[PDB]
């Protein structure tokens, strides 16, 4: 033993599965339109993003 | 962006996994179209006794290219255009471990072979594989290897001069991005650099004071009255009068001839900008912006 | 109903169908050579639909956006978006980390005279409150400026794209070429009046199609102390005229640096200075003057950026 | 030590000071959190069990 103790500290992890209650009708959502624009044309294939 | 390598006779099974594992790969290619032989990829026409300023020079006049695809009958290509996005895959032999956000070189190869080339005997003919390294430690790799190359020549020849254990101590050890590697040396690449700087280093200090005393005038640059005051003080001492006017015409056309075609080998640009890097899969997206 | 507009968006973007002639038939090529040339000559009268047509023919390459993870305290959550960024990457950090440096960043680590720099070293110390943060992760502010060292560990990457500034750690993206898009505007390069010298202001020279702005890192001693100062030029005037009119700029420097060197000569001190390539504006788009809170700062437009290695001069 | 209902919309927003990362072999400190659903309640307690 030398002439100190110590003392040790450590994280754990632990995967939870969580219930998550919301009561009715509390946000408000805003939802808009897609809108597709065309980014890429290469020789081989067009690519998008909408 | 395409180009086939017919084979017209099959691979073996050493060869199909000696190229499996570079498949991603920046390679020379003497023409830009597609029907092409196993003789045209590489630099085989003038490394396969290499001499270094004929391929450095070689490099820019040429149309890179990158593997994508290893198939047993042929090899298939990728035409490597003016700032062209890819993704290249690390695979160089020695291994140098790229960083992420730096701009990447094509210089020739200069270690040993079995690094730099791929012995094919199903065609036989061996094919050469460039050396890109980053530019910062591409020519802090070579002016060491220069450095190297003059004393393993004073050496020779006045083996009292040089020490061993301070010239390998110095010389084959390159520290980068805090990593310190150390290159493999047995050098008949660099043998044309250490003729041209050596036959361009004694004529600097006669060249200086016969350009600072015939630049004098009251229409003198006033920044240069500040730049006499380094030159040493032997230098200040040359007779110019020990040789004739015209033999120090072409102590001129000479010289300034190794200031330009030394000068503008180092300021070559086959060069690559990496902008995104992985280290473990060793993958690299780029483009390339040729000069 | 919902996915047949977005069909009706898809398909008024592809790009147009390259004509297919066949050169093999009698009839079949008299009627495909006649869709040329009732198209072409449709394509070439003023009106409004021949001009609504004429778009479609989209050539354009695009901007490739580097995405960067910098620390919070190292770059300020008050940046203009166009703001040019450096990286430096002096070593491998044990994180996957990086620095950037904007000029009024890296106008704290230099150290360079307040008499040069009026106004961008008030702004500099009222978001950097000691300048002590940037220089604890830099520990060699004194040895890469005495050999000359500090720009060849600077790489730059181009104007700002999107900041997700946060506690510890800012999301820093970039345009590395072309034209950067925000994330919808194009973002031009920023910089401040402070910084960028011009070339081309005179007391008649060719209107060429393009003008470049350049990036000096320049090394110089101030309190007998290694010290460094970068500016910005812009000019079109080629290579070899721009290093020759940048030693004119910097007489006074150069004058005022060897009569310390005419003492002693180390060969780590001949080293002074190094000129990057940034990127190119077009001609004639002139740069609009804006302030900040009052900071002058020239935002220009279609900066598409590009990436030149640093030269020295001397 | 502001006040507590400001920590209770500190709490489920904004992630805390430098946790750990999740399916690594070493247990490194966390970046970049994109996919990071770390709920540490040691940190506004200050207390270890």
């Amino acid at each position: 033993h030398p002439g100190f103790a110590m003392t040790v500290v450590r994280t754990d992890e632990v995967l939870a599965e969580h219930i998550l209650y919301c009561s009715r009708a509390s946000t408000s959502m805003f939802v808009g339109l897609p809108s597709v624009v065309r980014r890429e044309v290469r020789s081989d294939a067009v690519t998008f993003e909408i | 962006k395409s180009i086939v390598v017919n084979l017209t006779s099959r691979l073996f099974a050493d060869e199909l996994a000696a190229l499996q594992s570079k498949i991603g790969s920046v390679l020379p290619l003497g023409d830009c179209h597609r029907l092409q032989n196993i003789q045209a990829l590489g630099l085989g026409c003038v490394c396969s006794s290499p001499d270094y300023i004929q391929i450095m020079q070689y490099l820019s006049k040429c149309t890179l290219a990158v593997l994508e695809e290893v198939r047993p009958d042929s090899l298939r290509l990728t035409r490597m255009d003016p700032s062209d996005n890819l993704q290249i895959k690390n695979v160089y032999a020695p291994f140098f471990q790229w960083d992420s956000n730096t701009q990447l070189a094509v210089l020739p190869p200069l270690f040993s072979r079995k690094d730099s080339t791929i012995v094919l005997e199903s065609n036989g003919f061996d094919i050469v594989f460039p050396m890109v390294v980053p530019q910062q430690l591409g020519h802090a790799i070579l002016q060491q290897l220069l450095v190297y190359h003059i004393y393993s020549k004073i050496s020779a020849g006045a083996p009292g001069d040089v020490n061993m254990a301070e010239l390998d101590l110095y010389t084959t050890n390159v520290s980068f991005m805090g990593r310190t590697y150390r290159l493999d040396v047995d050098l008949r690449v660099l043998d044309d650099l250490s003729m041209y700087l050596c036959i361009l280093s004694a004529l600097v200090p006669r060249g200086c004071l016969r350009l600072l005393t015939a630049l004098v005038r009251h229409d003198r640059h006033p920044l240069t009255e500040v730049f006499e005051g380094v030159v040493p003080d032997e230098v200040t001492r040359i007779d110019l009068d020990q040789l004739s006017v015209p033999d120090d015409i072409t102590r001129m056309r000479v010289m300034f001839s190794y200031l330009q075609s030394l000068s503008s080998i180092f300021n070559l640009g086959p060069r690559l900008h990496v902008y995104a890097y992985s280290a473990e899969t060793l993958a690299a997206s780029c483009w390339y912006s040729p000069r | 109903e919902n996915a047949a507009r977005l069909g009706r968006q898809v398909l008024g973007l592809l790009p147009p169908p390259t004509h297919r002639v066949s050169l093999t038939r009698g009839p079949e090529f008299a009627r495909g050579v006649r869709d040329l040339l009732s198209k072409y000559a449709a394509s070439t009268r003023p009106t409004v639909g021949s001009l609504h047509e004429a778009l479609r023919q989209a050539p354009f390459r695009q901007p490739t956006y580097g995405d960067f993870l910098v620390y919070s305290q190292t770059f300020s959550p008050q940046e203009p978006l166009g703001t040019f960024l450096f990286s430096f990457k002096q070593e491998d950090n044990g994180s996957s980390m990086d620095m950037l440096l904007t000029p009024t960043s890296l106008f704290m680590l230099s150290g360079m005279e307040a008499a040069k720099a009026p106004q961008t070293h008030k702004v500099a110390g009222v978001w950097y409150g000691s300048g002590s943060g940037l220089a604890d992760f830099i520990p060699n502010l004194s040895e890469l400026m005495d050999t000359g060292e500090f720009h060849t560990l600077l790489t730059p990457v181009g104007p700002m794209v999107q900041s997700v500034h946060s506690t510890f750690v800012t999301k820093v993206t970039s345009a590395m070429k072309g034209v950067g898009l925000a994330r919808r505007a194009h973002v031009g390069l920023t910089l401040p009046c402070d910084m960028l010298v011009d070339l081309d202001e005179s007391c008649r020279e060719p209107a060429g199609l393009n003008v470049t702005i350049y990036a000096s890192l320049v090394y110089l001693r101030v309190n007998q102390r290694p010290s460094m100062a970068l500016t910005f030029f812009q000019s079109g005037k080629g290579f070899a005229e721009v290093v020759a009119m940048i030693k004119d700029h910097f007489t006074d420097v150069i004058r005022t640096k060897y009569i310390q060197l005419r003492h002693e000569l180390y060969i780590n001190r001949l080293v002074f200075g190094a000129v990057c390539t940034l990127g190119t504006v077009p001609f004639d788009s002139h740069p609009v003057h804006q302030s900040l809170n009052s900071l002058p700062v020239l935002v220009f437009a279609n900066f598409e950026a590009a990436c030149g290695p640093w030269t020295v001069f001397l | 030590n502001r006040g507590l209902y400001t920590l209770v919309n500190e709490y489920s927003a904004r992630l805390a000071g430098a946790p750990a990362t999740s399916t690594t072999d070493l247990q490194y400190v966390v970046v970049n959190g994109t996919d990071v659903f770390l709920d540490q309640p040691c940190h506004m307690l200050q207390e270890a069990y």
